[PDB]
RNA sequence: UUAAGCCCAGCGCCGAAGCUGCGGGUCUGGGGGAUGACCCCAGGCGGUAGGGGAGCGUUCCCGAUGCCGAUGAAGGCCGACC
RNA sequence: UGAAAAGAACCCCGGGAGGGGAGUGAAAUAGAGCCUGAAACCGUGGGCUUACAAGCAGUCACGGCCCCAAGGGGUUGUGGCG
């Protein structure tokens, strides 16, 4: 099956079963379940309808084993007697797992 | 107590050295040859990252059009054909349909002309 | 110390780049008869010598 | 195995014998013999003396049978200059580099099939 | 996280000739052709595109007058001279480049423009003895 | 070259570090408030000369008739870890 | 230098110097202007990479090759920006 679900103003495709990071969401425990909007069904043997916003109520069914994760990265602006290195971005991850459509 | 400068430099410096490895001449081997670059290294990455962004919406938009053209019209036409329709999807990004199941994307032409009857 | 004058240090790479024909080339020497040693080419090496023509000393 | 040699503070520029050397880098003893033998270079006088001495150490130290052995390897280092001043016009006076090298030298055994 | 990459393809031709078009409102549609723009698996930097093959050359129209006041200077010698050429000159005196050219100032500046602008091939045809497969596009 | 030029109309895309979306940071304001400085809300956060506020390290003394220390101090050389 | 000369007998290469074994020592990458031994700088070996391409030398992105595997390192062929 497809699909295509919203989460922190970008959507991104989902299949059966798999995910990576999404951002952090007030689904505080990590063995938690939420469900994401979707987007166009997905095509297969099921359907493969989209429309408006396609708010068919259907959505995809996703637990998540996370913890806010960060990341190198550094961000050093310099301009001229003007530099300001201080800064570490590592930005916080939110892996999830996505169960059924 | 006069306190020597003894350690502290040698330090300061090797870490920028790391930083800066792999560069080209004295670029990677002066404690300030390295200096130099990893400040245009900083920008560089920094307005880059700001590039990048930008840089995949059109890296798309291509697709996009040069695969909903074949189906005669213009990606002009076509987006437009969705604002006045209602798709809040597709994500420039997400019509990745256009390549991978290219019939998910058919539906969503025929849609497209469709709200231009 | 004067007129024309080097403007910039030169880059190890273009220092090494200039050295490329420095290489050495191997003598050339040859089998040589009498002793199984080795003699360059149209050579008298004093061992075995000439035929003749005299060397260092034989019998 | 190996055996080596290295004779150091020997007293002619790096550069200049570093070309004799790279003339034997990895070649049967019996060859470079030859080959220094009738290089015409300073190195060669030098790069001899050693390279034939490794051979000695290779047999009378650690058993390795002359015929088998060649170069394994060989390079050489700088060692300590001497500086040393030259009257230069109009009083100037320079210090010119009596540079030093260090050459080493190591054989090994060919083959054994 | 996502990703959007294709594989080594299969370099598919195309025969054309529009010797009723005029250069440029043609050479644009062989170029944008060259580079794969066309075909939405793109990738700017991989060198994927059609291997463009254009015969009967010339008979090429070129609207208002050309007669000498389209001039090709693309020549600098050396010494003093900037020899210039007129179409006239290359028509007669082989042509085919008249449109080569074209088409260069059409692909992008680099070894893959240089690259793509190898692929393009035009004759002063018609005939294109060259071909195995020429799958002439309209 | 009935244009890829100029003038008069219409619709639509493109497009910035602008404005929205989602997340994180920080500083002011107002309240929560069983103060806990622990969370909401609303705004601000380009920057030279300057002004103001926080911090990080170096040597030394008190802590030391102490505590680490050959089961390895100091310094050095590596590392994609925290 | 080392706690201590125990400072390298003897054999081998070499005119010597230097070395290779041997031997002392906790340690000889502690062997004598010898603790530790940083950087510049000169080398040997290995990995990736280069002989149609125009550059403040990097940065972003994909792809390939080399050491551990829903990841990382190293390198860099095009492309974008400088």
């Amino acid at each position: 099956m497809f699909a295509i679900v919203k989460t922190g103003g970008k959507q991104y495709r989902v299949e059966p079963g798999l995910k990576l990071r999404v951002e952090k969401l007030d689904a505080e425990p990590g063995a938690t379940v939420e469900l994401p909007v979707l987007l166009l069904g997905g095509e297969k043997t099921v359907v493969g309808t989209p429309v408006v916003e396609g708010a068919s109520v259907v959505a995809e069914v996703l637990g998540h084993g996370r913890g806010k994760k960060i990341l190198v990265s550094k961000f050093k602006a310099k301009v001229q007697y003007r530099r300001k290195k201080g800064h570490r971005q590592p930005y916080t991850e939110l892996l999830i797992k996505e169960i059924r459509g | 107590p006069r306190a020597k400068t003894g350690v502290v430099r040698r330090r300061k410096h090797k870490k920028i050295l790391k930083l800066a490895k792999g560069y080209w001449g004295l670029r990677s081997k002066s404690f300030r040859k390295a200096r130099e670059t990893l400040f245009a290294a900083g920008n560089y990455a920094y307005a880059h990252r700001k590039r990048r962004k930008r840089d995949f919406r059109r890296l798309w938009i291509v697709r996009i059009n040069a695969a909903c053209r074949q189906h005669g019209l213009n990606y002009s036409t076509f987006i437009h054909g969705l604002k006045k329709a209602g798709i809040e999807v597709d994500r420039k990004n997400l019509a990745d349909l256009a390549v991978r199941e290219p019939q998910v994307f058919a539906e969503l032409v025929e849609r497209a002309k469709a709200a231009q009857g | 110390a004067k007129h024309p004058v080097p403007k910039k240090k030169t880059s190890k790479a273009r220092r090494d780049a200039r050295r490329s024909h420095h290489a050495l080339t191997p003598p050339t020497l040859v089998p040589c008869p009498e002793c199984k040693a080795m003699k360059p080419p149209h050579t008298v090496c004093p061992e075995c010598g000439y035929y003749a023509g005299r060397k260092v000393l034989e019998v | 195995m190996e055996a080596k040699a290295i004779a150091r503070y020997v007293r002619i520029s790096p550069r200049k014998v570093r070309l004799v050397v790279d003339l034997i880098r990895g070649k049967s003893l019996e060859e470079a013999r030859n080959i220094l033998r009738y290089t015409n270079k300073r190195g060669a006088y030098f790069v001899a003396k050693v390279l034939e001495s490794a051979a000695a150490n290779a047999v009378n130290n650690h058993d390795m049978l002359e015929d088998r052995l060649y170069v394994k390897a060989a390079y050489v280092d700088e060692g300590p200059a001497l500086k040393r001043v030259l009257p230069r016009a109009r009083g100037r006076a320079d210090i010119i580099k009596k540079r030093t090298s260090h050459i080493t030298v190591i054989l090994g055994e060919k083959h054994g099939k | 996280m996502k990703t959007y990459v294709p594989k080594q393809v299969e370099p598919r031709w195309v025969l054309i000739d529009a010797e009723g078009k005029t250069l440029g409102r043609l050479a644009t549609k062989i170029a944008t052709l060259l580079r794969g723009k066309h075909r939405p698996d793109w990738t700017p930097n991989v060198a994927m595109g059609d291997f463009v093959v254009v015969v009967n050359a010339d008979k090429i129209r070129v609207t208002g007058k050309k007669l000498e006041q389209k001039i090709y200077t693309r020549y600098s010698g050396y010494p003093g001279g900037l020899k210039k050429i007129p179409l006239e000159k290359m028509l007669a005196t082989h042509p085919e480049r008249v449109l080569e050219h074209a088409v260069k100032g059409m692909l992008p500046k680099g070894p893959l423009g240089r690259r793509l602008f190898k692929r393009l091939k035009v004759y002063a045809g018609p005939d294109h003895p060259h071909q195995a497969q020429r799958p002439e596009k309209l």
